[PDB]
């Protein structure tokens, strides 16, 4: 079936709220979780997401994460951005790896990195972890159809700039432009957060859906029990394909 | 004669590396991502980030570039060949034909026609020369639609004539830095002299839009405007197919750099030629002295941040100079191109691109832009090198506009 991808802020809003929603996304159908790492720029964030950042400014992830991985069973990626742990790459990996997490998803590794692509990508598979590549249409489209190849677990396509902001864009042409290169699963974000955005990617091609800002935008507006509703939904809408 | 493309061509689908996307600061207390959606008309917006290899051209923005006599001609320069007694065969696709006199139309009016189509109706920009003014000025006018222009302001006054044109047209005219905008007020505080940059007067343009609820058309430099100008490079292959030819050499100038990828993308997606060469000022050194770097198109910082060869945003151009292509970036696509190596580039001085002009003038008739005389600068140096060299280069190169409206800088010339 469908996958359904979702993203929190580490910590985000608390620590104990943040385990509570989690908790309930695992149990209302998120089949990946990706755990944001409060980056030094989250260049491809929109402002909801960079706020939600400086909310959980401080914390310590790494115990957080020891909790969050006991009760999951579901894979779980870090999402961070790459610059800020290129100078300490092996044991950054090798932190993700101590903790026990799934996998990373390294936002700028191709659009400023794509020079060292296939270096990253071994030390990262050499360690047992999955490399959930992400692309974009600033990604060309021969490169697209090569990391496609080579990502784990699925290939991540947003279709808009950042994250959150809702950006005027036809996300049923932009599918079926690569829907044929991506030899992998093929998971659409960046702004998926009415029904009809969802539901154009799915009938468009998509393997399934990642969302993130949305759930934060609920958290802050109405709380938590609230936005673990929000995910039973999304759950539904992919359920029908 | 319908060699007019049914669609506009993309070229960052076929880029060699992927290309850095528009971006927020980092911990900025505003998302100028955000604000795109108030400054530019939504349609302009969706074809910026829905990046496909073609998009249909719609067809009563075919009729329009059709009436103002799209396509442009494709014309050989056999005075010229003689002249420099060079076996290269010599073509310029002539985009000084739209009644604006440069390629800046090719834009104007689709964006001019999406902001009318959105209810739109009154349009906002900046000017350097007032090529950019006089398009927007004529666009905005067939759709009924008011224009205000922000003109450098030592332009706005050594260049009347063009002032003249956009007030025709219906558009309004000010000198930034004006006392209209924020940012307007702020730069005459400090320095009530400066003669301003296209950068402010583009951050005047997009602040005075926002304030009043306007749509700001873009000129140059953002994805969607070289889109739309792949009309010159798409004419060009059909053109020179109806010939028979096959361009080796291909030569554009560049100011924000839309002429060149509208001209030479076509070429380089498609693997159609062998040699693009992107030529500017030395007096304005984008290429041998800018940086590589994400950066702002405007001073105000309104825009996003854009990955591009950049002098800076608070650039401010040569006081004496005279021959244009004065902005401080170029666009992201072109700039990764010629950092990839698949698009060289070249610089001219004012000296060198006036005789270059006077060469053409002399030898082929048509008064050129001081802009497009640094491609013709090129194109004359390349002519000598098919020389002794012995081969039939087929030379095509974008003469971008006509200089009937910039006599002035021929004489300011004169003092060379
Ligand atoms: C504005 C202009 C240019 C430089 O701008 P580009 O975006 O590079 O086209 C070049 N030639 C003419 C005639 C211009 O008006
Ligand atoms: O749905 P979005 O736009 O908030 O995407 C969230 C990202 O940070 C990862 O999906």
């Amino acid at each position: 079936g469908k996958m359904l991808v979702v993203y929190m802020t580490l910590g985000y809003p608390n620590v104990q709220s943040f385990k509570d929603f989690i908790i309930g996304a695992v149990e209302n159908g998120a089949d990946i979780l990706e755990l944001g790492i409060p980056p030094k720029y989250a260049k491809y964030d929109g402002p909801v997401i960079r706020k939600s950042y400086d909310k959980v400014k401080g914390l310590d992830i790494w115990p957080l994460i020891e909790d969050i991985r006991k009760d999951v069973g579901v894979p779980i990626i870090a999402l961070t951005y790459l610059e800020d742990w290129v100078d300490q790459l092996e044991n950054f990996l090798n932190m993700i790896k101590d903790v026990k997490l799934d996998g990373i998803l390294f936002p700028d590794l191709l659009i400023d990195y794509i020079d060292d692509l296939d270096k990253i990508d071994g030390i990262i598979k050499n360690k047992g972890l999955k490399n959930v590549i992400f692309t974009s249409p600033s990604v060309p489209d021969l490169l697209i159809h090569k990391v496609s190849k080579i990502s784990d677990l699925f290939l991540y396509y947003g279709v808009r700039p950042t994250t959150g902001v809702p950006i005027p864009v036809s996300v049923k042409q932009l599918i079926n432009r690569v829907r044929n290169l991506v030899e992998n699963k093929l998971i659409v974000g960046f702004g998926l957060s009415s029904e009809s955005d969802l539901r154009d990617a799915l009938s468009a091609g998509a393997d399934g859906i990642a969302i993130g800002t949305v759930f934060i935008e609920e958290i802050e507006r109405n709380g938590v029990k609230s936005a673990i509703n929000l995910v039973k939904k999304f759950r539904a809408i992919l359920d029908e394909y | 004669d319908e060699i007019l493309p049914k669609y506009w061509y993309n070229i960052i689908p076929d880029l060699p590396k992927p290309l850095p996307p528009p971006r927020d600061p980092q911990g900025a207390y505003f998302s100028r991502i955000d604000l795109l959606r108030s400054i530019l008309p939504k349609e302009v917006l969706r074809q910026q980030f829905t990046i496909e290899r073609y998009i249909k051209i719609p067809e009563e923005v075919r009729d329009r570039y059709l009436s103002i006599g799209r396509p442009t001609p494709l014309f050989r320069a056999k005075r010229l060949e003689e002249y420099l007694k060079t076996p290269a065969r010599i073509y310029f696709k002539y985009e000084g034909a739209t009644p604006t006199g440069s390629h800046k139309i090719n834009t104007a009016i689709p964006q001019a026609y999406f902001a009318k189509e959105e209810g739109i109706e009154h349009v906002v920009t900046e000017t350097g020369a007032g090529q950019w003014g006089t398009a927007v000025a004529l666009a905005a006018s067939m759709y009924n639609m008011k224009s205000t222009i922000f003109m450098v302001k030592v332009s706005y006054e050594q260049k009347p004539m063009r002032r003249s044109i956009m007030q025709l047209y219906g558009a309004n005219v000010y000198a930034s830095p004006t006392n209209l905008t924020e940012y307007g007020r702020k730069i005459l505080e400090t320095n009530p002299q400066h003669p301003g940059s296209l950068g402010i007067a583009m951050s005047e343009a997009i602040e005075y839009a926002l304030k009043n609820e306007f749509r700001y058309l873009v000129g140059s430099v953002l994805d969607v405007v070289l889109l739309h100008q792949s009309v010159i490079g798409q004419e060009t292959i059909t053109q020179l197919d109806l010939l028979g030819e096959d361009a080796d050499i291909l030569i554009g100038c560049v100011g924000g750099g839309s002429n060149f990828g509208g001209f030479t993308y076509p070429f380089i997606g498609n693997k159609k030629g062998k040699r693009y060469i992107a030529v500017s000022s030395a007096e304005i050194p984008k290429f041998s002295k800018g940086e590589y770097k994400y950066d702002f198109p405007d001073s105000a910082g309104l825009l996003p941040l854009v990955k591009m060869i950049t002098l800076g945003k608070d650039y401010v151009p040569p006081p004496i100079y005279a021959g244009g292509l004065r902005y401080h970036g170029v666009a992201p696509t072109l700039s990764l191109l010629t950092k990839e190596g698949i698009v060289e580039w070249r610089e001219y001085n004012e000296r060198e691109i006036f005789e270059a002009a006077k060469i053409f003038i002399e030898n082929q008739g048509i008064v050129p832009a001081p802009e497009s005389a640094h491609a013709i600068r090129a194109v004359v140096d390349e002519a000598i090198e098919a020389r002794k060299n012995n081969e039939r280069k087929v030379i095509v190169f974008n003469l971008s506009g006509h200089g009937l409206l910039d006599l002035s800088n021929y004489e300011s010339m004169m003092k060379r």
